[PDB]
RNA sequence: CCGAAGCUUCGGCUUCGGCAGGAGAGGUA
DNA sequence: GCGCATGCTGCTCTTCTTTGCCATCACGGCGACTGCCG
DNA sequence: CGGCAGTCGCCGTCTACCTCTCCAAGAGCAGCATGCGC
């Protein structure tokens, strides 16, 4: 269960996260796909008390997901209504390339 | 074709000056290269 | 076929007990195809009178 | 980030490939982030450090073998206890015979992982022995192992930024007289390639 | 560059107003 | 009397490319190339 | 190494004129404005 990065259309990250959670709970595969998270920050966008914070996206258009790569998790995760494709695929794009321990740690820390 | 290049370059600049992982930076660099290639000659490589 | 792909993909993201035939069906692809055939097409030609 | 002009790489022929002596498929893989390439590798440190390198990996391989025979000894004493508690009395000796066969299967199974580790070490050694610039290295995990175990003495990356480095570290005159020497005294089709 | 309006010494001067690319089908010599 | 919630409405992008969608494309000349057989 | 033959992509295929139609839209993110409740 290593973290992976998925590319989606810009502005569709939260909807993709919600739909992927729903398809995890509905389609049946719950022991394959564990967690999803959109890396984000809450900047100090304010105006005389009236806050105006637009959700600060550190990486716009990317989504993090923890999943064991079988040949059906790849099918269910990639065909979610809104994702463009996987990233990191090299060498004929056979399988996506996982993240790194410390990298996942520092992204999941903030 | 100019607007696509400008958008990709701006996103690449913002992601580089943020401390992004290498995989995402590589994806953005590949996409910028493809956009410039389509600006200079559309259809020569891949799909139009 | 386009509408069928949409309904198949949307049948697994909605909540049950609120699924009705009217909430699964999108008309836009069919009307788009019809108006694209009857307009910008090489076989529906301007009549000569 | 630097990019590459489409006219000078996707042509017939590839002028960049003719200048750098690279196949067009290799150029396409390197440029579009699908494989690595070695921009420069230092040689004098290799030549004066080979002995220590070989000593270190010999020590590592022997330590791996020592751990393997440690597991062998532990499983051997466990199997001896099983035979003592089973073979001596009315316990089914057919089960212990097939247990001996499965034990031989167990030596084979553990030697499988031992051979895997030995093969990984020896092919890393083989790659580090024969490493020259402008050599494409697929299978990224090998690149991580090479760049962490012997991270010095060489450099490389992928993309047009790694082709700019190859072009900058290029000598026109030496290659020009080399090609002229090949054409002067040569035959076959290498002369055609030089032309 | 054109029009309207003023000054005009008759050379002209000033104010305002105004644009034109692609794809498909049929036809004539 | 004040705070919270939900719909007119400004307001500026956004539009991919797999295990999919997609279905094909003449006819001749030329030249590399590339796996393949010896 | 050394030939070798299929193969796959890229280049080109007459001039001048007339008439008509059609050329991304739905989704989404705030930004309030007014109604309703305690």
């Amino acid at each position: 269960k290593n973290w992976y990065v998925v590319h989606t259309y810009s502005g569709y990250e939260n909807k993709v996260k919600a739909n992927l959670e729903k398809r995890v709970e509905s389609m049946g595969m719950q022991d394959k796909i564990f967690r999803v998270v959109v890396p984000e920050e809450e900047e100090t966008d304010i105006k005389n008390g009236k806050k105006k914070v637009v959700k600060k996206k550190v990486f716009p258009g990317y989504v993090l997901v923890e999943i064991v790569m079988t040949d059906d998790s790849w099918y269910v995760v990639r065909n979610t209504p809104g994702v463009t494709g996987f990233v990191g695929s090299a060498g004929s794009g056979s399988k996506p390339t996982p993240l790194l321990p410390g990298e996942a740690e520092t992204i999941l820390k903030r | 074709l100019y607007r696509r290049v400008i958008n990709r370059n701006n996103r690449l600049k913002r992601l580089i000056d943020l401390g992004a992982p290498e995989i995402i930076v590589n994806n953005e660099k590949r996409m910028l290269q493809e956009s410039v290639d389509a600006l200079f000659d559309n259809g020569r490589r891949g799909r139009p | 076929s386009r509408m069928e792909r949409v309904v198949r993909e949307r049948m697994t993201t909605q909540d049950v007990e609120a699924i009705t035939p009217q909430t699964l069906i999108n008309i836009r692809p069919v009307v788009a195809a019809i108006k694209e055939f009857f307009g910008t097409s090489q076989l529906s030609q301007f009549m000569d009178q | 980030a630097p990019v590459t002009h489409i006219w000078y790489f996707k042509g017939v022929p590839s002028r960049l490939g003719y200048l750098l002596d690279l196949a067009p498929k290799d150029l396409e893989k390197i440029i579009y982030f699908a494989a690595y390439v070695i921009t420069s590798v230092d040689e004098e440190m290799r030549h004066n450090e080979l002995s220590t390198l070989e000593a270190e990996m010999a020590v590592e391989r022997k330590a791996v073998e020592d751990q393997r025979d440690g597991e062998l000894e532990a499983r051997a004493q466990k199997l001896e206890a099983d035979l003592a508690e089973l073979e001596a009395e009315g316990a089914k000796a057919d089960a212990r015979r097939k247990v001996r066969d499965g034990g031989e299967r167990e030596m084979r199974q553990i030697r499988d992982r031992a051979q895997r580790e030995l093969d990984r070490l020896e092919d890393i050694w083989s790659t580090f022995t024969k490493l020259a610039p402008k050599q494409l290295i697929v299978d990224e995990n090998l690149y991580r192992e090479l760049v962490d175990r012997y991270g010095e003495y060489f450099t490389g990356a992928m993309g047009a930024e790694s082709i700019q480095k190859l072009i900058e570290n290029f000598d026109i005159d030496a290659e020009a007289e080399s090609l002229r020497d090949v054409i002067r005294n040569g035959k076959g089709q290498k002369k055609l390639r030089a032309l």
